[PDB]
């Protein structure tokens, strides 16, 4: 398709408990980060990198409907896997996703939001990466990768 | 994980609270494990030695008790602190 | 002069209890924070809760000036501390505890997307175009 | 006690600086959590590997892996990795010495062991993720030699190389001169013996 | 005017401040001689093209540490407090940032081991029981 | 090998060494300097794109080596773009004896007088080095 | 090739045109802001990226005791006789043979390739 093939490859977060993944940068905006380049900062740590920059950009657009944390959280609660029967139960469920279910490792209280956010900026940073070349593939059968 | 795990895992379980109105709370506290001991049908504790286990067809089990503490809360601004020692 | 090879010492104070508690307030640089244009501020607590435990929030001028969220600092230092030190005319410094850690991001004002707008406009994302024209038609 | 020795070497949080500086500072992992960034990698692994060696504050099961292509570092203090002993070798010598060996000789009545050895800091487990940054020496007889100049930089040597082997290869003699699917037959011959 | 109104003289006047990141033994002395007001002398000195930064605790107290300063151009930092009175103020900005550490390094680990002893004790371990519990 | 040519699945993407979007409403003053000196050749009498012409304009860049291996001229190309597309895209390009091989794309007059004027473009372009077959 | 934000919202800001005045500008979305465009390039790709690995290799490994060392390739910037080779190391690089080398002096980040 003419608009698909001119967006190309962008980039879906698959959470926990949640129906279908949602685009990377409304968990973003779900964990508060409003603006591009606070969601950007977070992702290149480089700006003077355009390939980077050019392959986050179809992210960004995808998500430019979505440009409110609450909104966000909206989104995610309405795409629950128990959907909220109203908004205000949708993003306190959005919410407990992120703030238990997703990256329990990175932290669980309630001023982690920070830190998960530079832990999935890192995610994403490793998978632009190893899209672009700059860094090869994990192994699956690397014993380091196993316990 | 019986010097660790066991006791984080004891620790980590959030304590049981309860509502009728009074209110009862349960806190886990300390966990002790006994030597591996045998009860005789009379009932008489005796250690169990692995050979006894092995041509005994028992299993090699050692009894694990938890110090338990119960408050009681009957809406009159005063608790009532009991501690179940090795439960 | 005296500048190149100045050293100065001065006493350290650290105040057992001060009527006001300490807290650090930081701003990022491509905000771009100016005070000089802060004719009027406000500091409060959210409402989103619906005290201590909560974000703050920041407006600048009122209504009309720039929105600020504060956000306390997660990571808590078991085995660090800060001091703010202020120069004295006596020559001691002052020693203030950070008793607390807010980090702030400004809020963007302008005709946000309701939720209701985005749960119709998503219908958009499967063909969406153009996207100056959605802010054309709100 | 990483986490808090990680702050006293300045190892900067990620919630008190800016994204700039995650550029050319390297990312510090534990346990796969990113704790900061750091601005001097070599010192601050030079420092995590003496205080291991030593085992002031870091047990030697904490394996630190520095990606210095990718300015990353990672320690690994979670349990189930999979790590084994080698020699430490510094400016091209073991650190291990004739008194190290007679210590071991006089292994009763003295007390001396292994534990020494770690703690001497000349023997060190190595897990499988810190093998990749490790250049090891098969033996110090040849692969450590100057007349072979191969590598100038080997930090290990394995003990000996036949401690690859399991327990039921282990009692193959010869098994260097077995064809390889042989010595997975004995392997299994071994379980199913009598004696 | 508003309970929220925060005071901007430290904004207005431009007061600037140290942030100084200090050990948590070395501030817990302090706090705990804070009623003297002699926990030491902070010494600062400069060069044609280098300064530095250390601190010397009183005798009694202890009964030098040399500061490392970083740079505050990458973090606009602010100091702003709340008084009892429900008033709010901006004390100022953070103009210079410095980290404490110990002169030595060997002995101060001894430091860090009774720290990291004095820690386990909270640290509950599985008992060992030597009689069954009748 | 020239059968091997003929047979091959040859598409832009594999001939083309870098494709960018330029900005210049005004051919007459193109904004590449370079291509003003060959530019000047069609825009000296234009046709079909006298009245008006999209202002947005894609240029390719074709790898020589790669045009030369599979044995492929920017004549045949210019003319499978206008196969493709029709008359939708005014289709203009540098001589063989240029360094670099470039054509320079707009959309026609009359649909400047189909999606968009400018991003459209990005289909444009994706789809030639994505469908469009030489 | 350059991405600029909205200097308001921190935004991204698109290419637009202005058809009363025919000339670039990089407008807001969602926050009615436009800026005065300079490079009049909007977007570029690179297809054979024939990008300089000297570029992404980092100084740095120098340290790598994993990494050959040679003697016979003094480094230009000092004069440091030791450096350190490997290859490519990126994907994208259907043929990558070449060496790259760096200088083994502290300090003397050069890079260099035969
Ligand atoms: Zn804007
Ligand atoms: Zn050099």
């Amino acid at each position: 398709g003419a608009k698909k093939s001119a967006i190309g490859q962008r980039i879906v977060a698959t959470l926990p408990y949640i129906k279908q993944e949602v685009p990377i940068i409304i968990v973003f905006r779900a964990l508060g980060f409003v603006s591009d380049r606070d969601i950007l900062e977070h992702i290149i740590y480089d700006f003077e990198d355009p390939e980077m920059m050019e392959m986050v950009k179809p992210s960004l657009d995808e998500a430019f409907v979505i440009q409110e944390q609450n909104v966000a959280l909206n989104f995610i609660g309405s795409r629950g896997a128990k959907p909220g029967v109203t908004k205000e139960k949708r993003i306190k469920y959005a919410k407990e996703v992120l703030q238990k279910e997703m990256l329990p490792h990175v932290g669980v209280s309630d001023f982690c939001e920070t830190k998960k956010a530079y832990f999935l900026g890192y995610m994403v940073h490793r998978l632009l990466l190893a899209a672009l070349g700059r860094r090869e593939l994990d192994d699956r059968d690397h014993y380091g990768n196993k316990r | 994980f019986i010097q660790m795990s066991v006791q984080r895992i004891v620790e980590d379980a959030p304590p049981i609270d309860l509502q009728a109105p009074p209110r009862y709370l349960l806190k886990f506290e300390q966990i002790y494990l006994s030597k591996p001991t045998h009860w005789e049908r009379d009932g008489a504790p005796s250690p169990m030695m692995p050979n006894e286990a092995r041509l005994r067809n028992l299993t090699y089990s050692a009894p694990l008790y938890v110090d338990i503490t119960k408050t009681v809360i009957k809406e009159g601004e005063e608790q009532l602190q009991t501690q179940h020692q090795k439960t | 002069g005296p500048s190149s090879q100045n050293v100065t010492e001065y006493v350290v104070r650290v105040p057992k209890n001060t009527t006001k508690k300490y807290n650090i307030m930081a701003f990022n640089a491509a905000d771009k924070v100016n005070f000089a244009t802060w004719n009027q501020a406000r500091l409060e607590r959210d409402l989103s809760n619906k005290p201590e435990d909560q974000p703050w929030l920041l407006r600048v001028n009122g209504k009309s000036g720039r929105k600020f969220k504060g956000i306390k600092k997660g990571g808590v230092t078991e085995n660090t501390s800060y001091y703010i030190f202020t120069q004295c005319p006596d020559g001691a410094f002052e020693a203030f505890p950070v008793h607390n850690w807010y980090n702030f991001t400004p809020l963007a004002r302008h005709r946000t997307l309701t939720a209701e707008e985005a749960e119709e406009e998503w219908e958009r994302r499967n063909k969406v175009l153009n996207h100056f024209s959605i802010m054309q038609q709100r | 006690p990483i986490l808090e020795f990680l702050e006293e070497w300045s190892m900067e949080n990620l919630e008190e600086i800016s994204p700039a500086a995650i550029a050319d500072a390297t990312k510090i992992f534990v346990n796969g959590c990113w704790v900061g960034i750091h601005k001097d990698p070599e010192q601050l692994m030079n420092t995590l590997r003496k205080l291991r060696r030593q085992m002031d504050i870091i047990v030697s099961e904490v394996s630190m892996i520095r990606d210095i292509r990718e300015r990353e570092i990672r320690i690994y203090t979670d349990a189930g990795r999979i790590c084994r002993p080698l020699l430490i070798v510094e400016k091209q010598k073991l650190l291990l010495k004739k008194r190290h060996i007679d210590q071991l000789k006089e292994r009763e009545y003295n007390n001396y062991s292994w534990q020494d050895l770690v703690a001497s800091g000349v023997v060190e487990y190595i897990d499988t993720l810190e093998e990749e940054t490790v250049m090891l020496a098969m033996t110090p007889d040849d692969l450590q030699e100057k007349e072979v100049a191969y590598c100038s930089t080997y930090t290990h040597c394995e003990i000996h190389p036949s401690m690859i082997l399991g327990v039921c290869a282990s009692i193959i003699p010869f098994p260097d001169h077995n064809q390889s699917p042989r010595n997975t037959y004995q392997s299994a011959m071994g379980k199913q013996a009598m004696g | 005017a508003e309970r929220g109104e925060l005071d901007l003289t430290g904004a207005k006047q431009n007061t600037g401040v140290w942030l100084v990141k200090v050990p948590k033994y070395l501030s817990q002395q302090w706090a705990k001689a804070s009623g003297r007001g002699e926990v030491g002398k902070l010494r600062i000195a400069k060069t044609q093209g280098r300064t530095e930064v250390s601190f010397t605790l009183n005798e009694d107290l202890a009964n030098e540490h040399p500061f490392v300063l970083q740079s505050v151009g990458g973090q606009t930092l602010t100091v702003f407090t709340e008084s009892s009175s429900d008033k709010l103020s901006l004390e100022g900005i953070v103009v210079q940032r410095a980290e404490c550490r110990p002169a030595a390094s060997e002995n101060y680990m001894r430091l860090k081991r009774l720290q990291i002893e004095e820690s386990s004790k909270p640290v509950r371990l599985s008992q060992q029981l030597d009689k069954v519990v009748t | 090998k020239d059968i091997l040519c003929r047979l091959e699945h040859t598409t832009l993407r594999k001939v083309t060494a870098n494709t960018a979007i330029y900005y210049d409403p005004n051919p007459q003053s193109t904004v590449v300097a370079e291509d003003q000196e060959w530019v000047n050749v069609y825009y000296e009498m234009p046709d079909f794109d006298v009245a008006r012409i999209s202002p947005w304009l894609l240029r390719v860049e074709l790898d020589r080596k790669h045009m030369t291996d599979r044995k492929l001229t920017m004549e045949q190309i210019a003319e499978k773009i206008n196969a493709g597309f029709g008359d939708d895209l005014n289709c203009i390009f540098n001589d063989d004896n240029a360094e670099k091989l470039v054509l320079r794309i707009r959309i026609m007059n009359s649909d400047e007088n189909k999606m968009d004027d400018d991003v459209f473009l990005r289909c444009i372009e994706s789809n030639m080095l994505t469908d469009m077959t030489l | 090739v350059g991405i600029r934000f909205c200097q308001e919202c921190n935004n991204m800001l698109y290419p637009k045109e202005d058809k009363e005045n025919r000339i670039l500008l990089y407008a807001c979305r969602n926050c009615d802001y436009q800026q005065e465009a300079d490079n009049s390039c909007i977007y570029v790709n690179k297809i054979t990226h024939e990008v300089d690995e000297l570029t992404q290799i980092i100084a740095d490994v120098s340290q790598d005791p994993t990494l050959p060392r040679t003697e016979d390739h003094p480094c230009q910037k000092c004069g440091h006789k030791e450096a350190v080779f490997f290859q490519s190391h990126s994907a994208r690089a259907e043929d990558a043979m070449r060496l790259y080398y760096v200088c083994t002096a502290p300090h003397c980040g050069h890079r260099w390739t035969e």
